């Protein structure tokens, strides 16, 4: 009844929200064998700080009765020990659903996310992944660097902390993997990986491989989502990252960033390891079907773009950063043709190298 | 020293409930400071609280400290000392990140405080004296001194929208507001002039307090930094009666009104054929505030003055203006001579 | 022992701010390259309010009037006398 709703629309700690959300979430519950829209969206908005009233004035504002009610929910939420329920939540409370709130929402809800996984919440933080596997990339993956830009340009230890939730939570780390390298496109300064992050990257590569297995594993994969729900194998856009050492220079004075070539390199050396794991749990087990691996066609995409960005003085200045950077893509086609990642024969990138820069790696590609 | 996830959650139960959900005891001030700190090394997602947390603080703090002052709660000073040396240390890792919405919670606290307690305690030019009575305190002393990191920081950046934002908000919390933005032209001269004479301009094309209130900022702002006032008064003269306002109600504006002696050839004179075309009540406002200027301020080299004005009178409107405007400040000068009769005048 | 030379300090102030105001960058060198005896000596001696605002920041007729006047409109020797002795 809206009697309820109005006993819950005041204050903005108010322990009724809690109240209200928990008992549409045992009626969710309930009702779950034998399976609303505007329940939920009343309930994001009542959280968003946005009234009941499509043109009224905010719900109290935020204050320090939004910290309390934000941790009233993750205290609730750790406590919930309802995977369906805490999914369901998190989809309903970080999904656009038009409101005047709606990015505050998913801004809000991402950093609830942050929190739970700064309190160790497990149970919270896998239906957290799992919503986000149930999110666009778009909304997703900007949460995420605007989550990594909080928390990695801070004081060191939430590299630390993100590190730790890497090796506690597999599918996490495949998600934020995911959300990195989609951060991380080439595309301009921004997208040169913050210090921090990277150092947690690449810290976080001794079990890469075993993360990807694990994602893939978790479930079987439905055909192409819409823009990706958090695709497992980031392998292009590591790839890529590896071939961007000089581009960090090249999209800047024009040497502020140079250093980062080695340990990208490291990083990218992970891929052997991810590529043989990947082999043997396809080609050698019965999961050899589909495309192999998870190419969505985008291998043309990449050599496009490496093409496309390599312009900025490639060829004395960059020369054996260009070279390198064949020799890395020469590395990466030659392991999704040997583990099957790119089920396409031949000429799907080698008519790509005509728009390339010539080197001895393209031969070898060839060859 | 890192604080445990389980740690992380009794502290906020600890600021959040007030109580520490072991001991079962209300929190104290210092304790919530303390807390609030532990949680300033942590989540930023979670410093909206840490925001208003040190706002509330700085609340009771900026009381107790000037209640203390003016009757001449417990000391909060070591505190307020590791609270700035943290901000610095944050303001040194990475400016861009922090500095936008701490500088805005910070001014915006500053004014809301300047606001309301002003002027209604028990004894609380002389915005100078209002000046050293804040400075008496410390805890503005470091917000203004963090604040002043902030800018020096934000000054290759974008230090344009850092005093918008300041005159904005001395705007909403006018008069009381405006010690820290004499104190930062005092630090920072050229913007905050600009933005003043800016302001002043706006208010007398509004009106044709806050003409007071940027007469009194240039007067606190003219100590040793008044040459950049006259240059840049002259760069808008050279573009405007809201100059002779301000020096109506701004002695200290004849400085500028000597080396203005020498600025004004007969380009001066087209120039002030141009602006020839106000009304005659305009023309009566401007002739009136021209002959107090001249006599009620000039304080200077001033013979030149006169032999300027004496030499117009040996281009051709200008001059006739310019001899009326002499017999106008005849008859103004033996009214002040010859009246009241016992103080004298000046 | 400071404090008995509040005149001569006043004098040294006075020559201070003369000092910034033609030649402010050579005040500022001289202060800022001997900073440490300028806070040593505004820390120790906390009556120096002086010190410390400089540091920190970077009469007339109306009085004489009625004396002159005395002077002026003063015929008999007793007035003069008292006036000049004023």
């Amino acid at each position: 009844m809206s009697d309820i709703r109005h006993s819950l629309l005041r204050r903005d700690a108010l322990s009724a929200a809690k109240e209200v959300l928990y008992h549409l979430d045992i009626y969710f519950s309930s009702q779950l064998q034998s399976a609303d829209k505007g329940p939920v969206e009343l309930l994001e908005e009542f959280v968003f700080q946005v009234p009941k009233e499509r043109s009224a004035q905010p719900k109290r504002l935020n204050s320090l009765q939004e910290l309390q009610l934000l941790e009233i929910m993750c205290n609730y939420f750790q406590e919930q020990t309802k995977d369906s329920v805490r999914q369901i939540i998190f989809s309903s409370l970080f999904s656009p659903q038009g409101n005047k709130a709606d990015d505050s929402r998913m801004s809000l809800l991402g950093k609830l996310v942050s929190m739970a996984v700064a309190v160790c919440r497990i149970p919270v933080l896998e239906c957290a992944a799992s919503w986000l596997q149930r999110t666009p990339v778009v909304y997703c993956v900007r949460l995420a660097k605007a989550l990594v830009d909080d928390y990695c340009c801070l004081v060191p230890g939430s590299i630390q902390t993100l590190k730790q939730i890497f090796s506690a939570s597999p599918r996490f780390c495949c998600q934020f993997i995911t959300s990195v390298t989609a951060l991380y496109d080439l595309s301009s300064d921004d997208l040169i990986p913050p210090m921090d992050l990277l150092e947690m990257i690449v810290t976080w590569i001794f079990e890469d491989p075993r993360l990807i297995l694990i994602t893939f594993l978790n479930t079987p994969i439905a055909a192409n989502l819409p823009i990706g729900f958090l695709e497992l194998t980031p392998l292009v856009g590591l790839i890529r990252w590896c071939v961007k050492a000089p581009l960090a220079y090249k999209r800047k004075g024009v040497g502020m960033d140079r250093d980062s070539h080695l340990l990208y390199s490291k990083l990218h050396l992970s891929v052997l390891q991810v590529l043989m794991t990947l082999q043997l749990h396809l080609t050698e087990k019965n999961l050899y079907g589909r495309l192999g691996l998870i190419l969505f066609d985008h291998m043309v995409p990449l050599v496009e773009e490496i093409n496309r960005l390599a312009d900025e003085l490639n060829p004395l200045n960059a020369s054996q950063e260009i070279e390198l950077s064949l020799d890395r893509l020469a590395q990466a086609l030659q392991v999704a043709m040997a583990s099957g990642a790119l089920l396409c024969t031949r000429d799907d990138l080698r008519t790509l190298c005509s728009r390339l820069p010539h080197n001895n790696l393209l031969q070898l590609v060839i060859s | 020293a890192p604080l445990s996830a389980q740690e992380l959650s009794q502290e906020i139960k600890a600021f959040l409930t007030g109580v520490d959900p072991i001991l079962g005891h209300q929190l104290s001030a210092r304790e919530h400071a303390r807390c609030g700190l532990l949680l300033l090394r942590s989540l930023p997602p979670a410093r909206a609280a840490v925001l208003d947390h040190l706002r509330g603080v700085f609340d009771e703090s900026v009381r107790a400290h000037l209640a203390a002052l003016d009757e001449t709660g417990p000391g909060l000073e070591d505190v307020v000392q590791e609270v700035q040396q943290v901000l610095s240390e944050f303001i040194r890792a990475n400016p861009k990140a922090w500095a936008p919405v701490i500088s805005a919670w910070s001014i915006d606290l500053m004014g809301q405080l300047s606001s309301t307690y002003s002027g209604q305690h028990q004894r609380v030019g002389a915005l100078n004296e209002l000046l050293q009575l804040w400075m008496g305190c410390r805890a503005t002393r470091t917000l203004m001194d963090i604040y002043v990191q902030c800018l020096s920081a934000l000054i290759g950046s974008c230090p344009d929208a850092c005093v918008d934002a300041l005159l904005d908000t001395s705007v909403q919390h006018s008069p009381h507001f405006d010690w820290v933005v004499a104190h930062i032209g005092s630090s920072f001269p050229g913007t905050i002039i600009s933005r003043v004479l800016s302001c002043g301009l706006k208010d007398f094309c509004v009106h044709g307090k806050i003409a007071s209130v940027v007469g009194i900022l240039g007067h606190l702002a003219s100590r040793h930094g008044d040459s950049i006032r006259r240059e840049l008064l002259r760069m808008f003269h050279d573009s405007v009666p809201f100059l002779l306002q301000l020096a109506v109600m701004s002695p200290a504006l004849l400085g500028t009104v000597s080396g203005e002696l020498v600025d004004c050839p007969a380009v001066l004179s087209q120039l002030q054929q141009h602006l020839q075309g106000f009304p005659r009540e305009e023309l009566d406002n401007m002739l009136n505030l021209a002959v107090h200027l001249v006599s009620q301020a000039s304080g200077a080299g001033a013979y030149r003055l006169l032999q300027f004005l004496v030499d117009t009178a040996m281009p051709d409107t200008v001059r006739e203006a310019c001899d009326r405007l002499i017999q106008l400040l005849l008859l103004h000068l033996q009214k002040l001579v010859h009246h009241r009769g016992p103080p004298p005048r000046l | 022992s400071s404090r008995h030379l509040a005149a001569f300090i006043n004098k040294f102030v006075q020559f201070i701010h003369k000092y910034i105001t033609y030649n402010a960058p050579a005040a500022i060198s001289f202060l800022q390259k001997h900073a440490d005896p300028l806070h040593d000596l505004s820390f120790d001696n906390s009556d120096l309010v002086m010190l410390k605002s400089l540091l920190a920041g970077l009469l007339t007729a109306a009085e004489m009037a009625p004396y002159m006047k005395r002077l002026s409109r003063g015929q008999t020797v007793e007035d003069l006398l008292e006036v000049l002795s004023d």
